[PDB]
């Protein structure tokens, strides 16, 4: 094959192109001895509860001030061309 | 003697359970990689001792 190929960051596995690690032991268990289901709504609900907690008003402000504006523009809107709005 | 005056090679205590698990001590400096896979075995006393002797032959 060959055909000289050209330079990329990811490669293949055992040579993925990344540093050197060295002691880092890692731990997992079989998906078989494992319980799904278990702690999932605790976990869920708090993280939930920080994510609103913590984002927040960064959705809830652009949000709030268009829908105000949106609500102001229709009313107006409406009674400017009604009889007593044009006069 | 002891006082629980047992046979020869008998168990004592709970029998280990096995538990399928997985460890990867990573070391990106040394240059070959050893791999070790097992499952249960047969204890001493099971009746089909030489029969995973044979397979392992
Ligand atoms: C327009 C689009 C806007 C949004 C676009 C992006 C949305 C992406 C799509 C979401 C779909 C995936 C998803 O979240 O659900 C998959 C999700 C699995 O994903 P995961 O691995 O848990 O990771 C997501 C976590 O939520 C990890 O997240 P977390 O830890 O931050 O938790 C957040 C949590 C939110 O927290 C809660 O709501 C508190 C927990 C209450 C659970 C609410 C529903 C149950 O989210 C949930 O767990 C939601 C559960 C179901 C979502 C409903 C799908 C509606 C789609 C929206 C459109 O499914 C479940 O968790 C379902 C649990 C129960 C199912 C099993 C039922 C038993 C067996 C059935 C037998 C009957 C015969």
């Amino acid at each position: 094959g060959g055909a000289a190929g050209g330079k990329t960051y990811l490669g293949w596995w055992g040579h993925l192109g990344g540093p050197k690690q060295k002691g880092i032991i890692t731990y997992s268990l079989s998906p078989f001895q494992q319980r799904p289901m278990a702690g999932f709504f605790k976990t869920s609900t708090q993280n939930m509860f920080r994510r609103v907690m913590t984002e927040g008003l960064y959705v809830a402000i652009p949000f709030g001030i268009a829908y105000y504006i949106y609500c102001w523009g229709k009313e107006r809107n409406e009674f400017l061309n009604s009889k007593h709005g044009r006069h | 003697p002891s006082a629980e005056q047992l046979s020869l090679g008998a168990p004592r205590g709970l029998k280990p359970r096995f538990v399928g698990s997985e460890i990867r001590a990573r070391d990106d400096d040394s240059p070959t990689a050893n791999i070790a896979i097992a499952v249960e075995g047969m204890s001493w006393k099971h009746p089909d001792y030489f029969t995973a002797l044979v397979m392992q032959a």
